[PDB]
């Protein structure tokens, strides 16, 4: 008759029904109940988005073994007081958040299994890209618009990233040609992504040589607002056999004309120009080249964990089950 | 076509091979050791009769996230004391739809009622001090 | 179309929002931020340097930029 005594197995079931507010509830019933309100296969993904709370919280829960942690423009600017012990995280999204650079490095230090991570807009610096180098199975890393990290950093962190397949190390204002030399010298030749934009003056054609030499595998690759890039250098472009998506919006020394070629690039499905396309021609660019979607594109989805089609509150394909409304 | 299992007590019953199917246990069981009738000493004619029931309105369906179909809505809307044999037969029977709709029904339970409500409603006891009741509601306090 | 507000700063950050046509505020995004290059292909013209650095979700049509004085 009574409802004690219940297989643990079977209480996890039940726990797993409820929303965070209702198991953290039900986490305060009895010492046990206590004990399983958490578990671990309740907490397999968490979802934080936009919440403010202090870094010890944040940490004492990935320590419940959290494997999906959607956290993006939440507030932790409080100093972690804790100590804690390796991650089990394996898919995390903190970009756009206000976290205390040492808060970031506490967190990460206990990261070496991350797969999909991204940290965008967010202020790291070398010890926090060092660290993060312990994560050697990445596929996605997103540091677009991260900042205070030298040269030297970044280059151990890609040579420790070989199994990259998408890599957005874009607006990185920062930057100097230092790290942009080092980027296309050392991303890891099984990258089919990148987004490298936004470095204007210090990406050469050079550059560009150096990484289609090395990473013959690119399907992504936007190079917007990189006015070194003129139409002399489409040539590299035909290099890449597996190109499908090229972005060169505001390479302003680019001769309308000359877009003509890519046209020729055998897999080439989309192009971005916005900005060097005369208004009222356009159409015409769109109609020459019938075959390829122009200026469709407004933003990239390299290594972004929610692209979104309105309300999509997946982090890289996967729901949390855990959630605040 | 058809076998044959032995509840708890003794009754037999008889029903579809593939309905039976719907119990991995009872799968299990079938591909070795085999003769009827198939013995299911944990589960009483009266709770076996339910799960036959059930199981036998599934059988083959299409069908998301957490919702408690319409059908299977009142056919729980058993009392508590049957609800909780029904819930234990499912995991001792390893059918994946029942433990579903069982477990939810057990969590509706909890939902909106606060931990009190909860000990009483659920015949649970309370071995909290006040020196961790209160400190564990101090954990749970970024909610 | 695009409105433009005025600068003003506390002793760290510039700061400015762009209020945007409701026709090209429905290309917004509501999952994540933008970097220039994507807000300069949604049409916002303005200095380079600044950061779409957070989201005012009352209004997703008034956009906040900000960056270092």
């Amino acid at each position: 008759v009574s409802w004690d005594s219940l297989p643990d197995e079977l209480l996890l079931g039940i726990f797993s029904c409820l929303c965070l507010p209702e198991l953290l509830k039900v986490s305060g019933v009895c010492k046990r109940w206590y004990r399983l309100a958490s578990d671990e296969s309740l907490w397999q993904t968490l979802d934080l988005t936009g919440k403010n709370l202090h870094p010890d919280v944040t940490g004492r829960l990935l320590s419940q073994g959290v494997i999906a942690f959607r956290c993006p423009r939440s507030f932790m600017d409080q100093p972690l007081a804790e100590h804690f012990s390796p991650f089990r995280v394996q898919h995390m999204d903190l970009s756009n958040s206000v976290i205390e650079v040492s808060t970031l490095h506490g967190i990460l230090s206990q990261c070496s299994k991350l797969q999909n991570l991204s940290l965008e807009g967010l202020r790291l610096s070398d010890p926090i890209v060092n660290t993060l180098a312990k994560n050697s199975n990445l596929v996605r890393l997103n540091l677009s618009g991260c900042s205070g990290f030298s040269e030297f950093a970044l280059q151990t962190l890609l040579s420790s990233c070989s199994r990259l397949d998408e890599l957005n190390l874009s607006w990185c204002f920062d930057f100097t040609e230092k790290h942009v030399q080092v980027a296309v010298a050392h991303v890891s030749e099984t990258i089919t992504q990148l987004n490298l934009s936004g470095y204007r003056k210090n990406l050469q054609k050079s550059d560009l040589s150096t990484l289609v030499r090395r990473c013959p595998n690119l399907v992504h690759l936007d190079l917007s607002d990189s006015v070194m890039l003129k139409n002399d250098c489409f040539q590299e472009f035909f290099q890449l056999n597996y190109l499908q998506h090229l972005s060169l919006s505001r390479c302003y020394d680019i001769i309308p004309e000359t877009l003509l070629e890519l046209g020729e690039i055998p897999t080439l499905k989309t192009l971005q120009v916005f900005g060097i396309v005369p208004d009222g021609t356009l159409q015409l660019l769109k109609e020459a080249l019938p075959h390829l979607q122009i200026n469709c594109s407004h933003f990239t989805t390299i290594a972004r964990p929610t692209i979104g089609n309105k309300k999509n509150q997946e982090i890289w394909g996967i729901k949390c089950r855990l959630t605040l409304q | 076509a058809s076998i044959k299992l032995q509840s708890s007590d003794g009754e037999i019953f008889e029903v579809d091979v593939e309905i039976a199917k719907q119990s991995v246990t009872i799968k299990t069981m079938l591909e070795d050791l085999g003769m009827d009738p198939v013995p299911l000493p944990n589960v009483n004619a009266a709770i076996l009769k339910k799960v036959i029931q059930w199981c036998t309105h599934h059988k083959d369906d299409p069908p998301r996230t957490d919702d408690i179909p319409v059908w299977d809505q009142e056919f729980l809307k058993v009392d508590q004391g049957t609800l909780f044999e029904l819930i234990l037969a499912a995991n001792y029977l390893d059918i994946k739809g029942l433990l579903d709709v069982t477990c939810k029904t057990v969590a509706n339970m909890i939902k909106g009622k606060t931990p009190e409500e909860i000990r009483k409603t659920f015949n649970i006891k309370n071995d909290f001090t006040e020196e961790e009741e209160a400190q564990v509601r101090k954990e749970n306090q970024w909610c | 179309q695009i409105y433009y507000s005025d600068k003003y700063d506390d002793e760290e950050f510039e700061y400015r929002h762009v209020m945007l046509p409701k026709d090209i505020a429905k290309l917004v995004p509501k999952t994540h931020l933008m970097s220039e290059s994507e807000w300069r292909n949604l049409g916002v013209q303005q200095s380079q340097g600044w950061v779409h650095y957070m989201i005012h979700e009352p209004e997703p049509h008034i956009l906040l930029f900000r960056r270092p004085l």
